[PDB]
């Protein structure tokens, strides 16, 4: 409910979002989610439901112009040793970031995590979230439409996902969502 | 009665549900804020803002 109340901020001349030019409304929300996340670090919930809700709310505040658009927090919560709900919430935030900020290195981070993660459910979920919220569609001109990305995703369909039968269908779905049924257009 | 009356008095008791809810709420919020700031200062820390 605190995350639902966040309206987009009135940035002037692309002013850098710092602590002093914060909204007086959002400072209370940010204090509350900081208190909740820190108290979850000491007294945890049943399935880290407050971690998932606070990561989702930090991504809501980053989607508007309130918190700086930095994926390092979600990249630290998406490591292997965390609970799987925290991991998929953080990876959902990283997928949303690499859709909005057109990040090349975050997409390479996600594709590397698809290739070598210990939990295969997390790999399937990353392919699923990158299909649902794709970094670009076939209609879009994007900077992330290289021949290098077409070769990486074709290598991920062909080899690489040969051991799961669910990662390979997810890679086929991702290639269909990104490049369509015909020849990838962004190619010689 | 004053020259001789010696009837004891007590302190004013605050039996009000509103101010008791406010006191317990604010004391819980303050102790959890103090605890989380102490634990974030004496360990590894992250920040939503640059150098915060």
């Amino acid at each position: 409910a605190l995350a639902n109340s966040v309206t987009p901020a009135v940035s002037v001349n692309n002013e850098v979002r710092t602590l002093d030019n914060l909204n007086p409304d959002v400072r209370l929300i940010l204090e509350e989610i900081t208190r909740f996340l820190n108290m979850e670090k000491l007294l945890p919930s049943y399935r880290h439901t407050i971690t998932v809700s606070c990561l989702r709310a930090i991504r809501v505040l980053q989607k508007n112009g309130h918190v700086p658009s930095d994926p390092a927090l979600f990249k630290s919560y998406a490591e292997y040793g965390h609970f799987v709900d925290i991991r998929i919430a953080a990876l959902e935030a990283v997928v949303d970031y690499t859709k909005v900020d057109r990040s090349y290195e975050e997409l390479q981070w996600l594709l590397n995590m698809i290739q070598n993660d210990p939990v295969p459910y997390v790999r399937h979920k990353i392919l699923n979230m990158l299909t649902k919220n794709p970094p670009f569609t076939k209609n879009m001109e994007s900077p992330l439409c290289n021949e290098a990305l077409v070769d990486q995703l074709w290598k991920l369909m062909n080899s690489g996902t040969s051991h799961d039968w669910r990662l390979r269908c997810g890679a086929v779905d991702l290639y269909f969502t990104l490049f369509g049924l015909s020849r990838p257009s962004c190619l010689p | 009665p004053h020259t001789y009356i010696k009837t004891p008095t007590y302190r004013e008791p605050v039996s009000d549900y509103q101010v008791l809810r406010e006191k317990a709420a604010s004391q819980r919020r303050d102790v959890e804020r103090a605890l989380t700031r102490f634990m974030a200062k004496t360990g590894e820390t992250q920040s939503l803002f640059k150098d915060d």
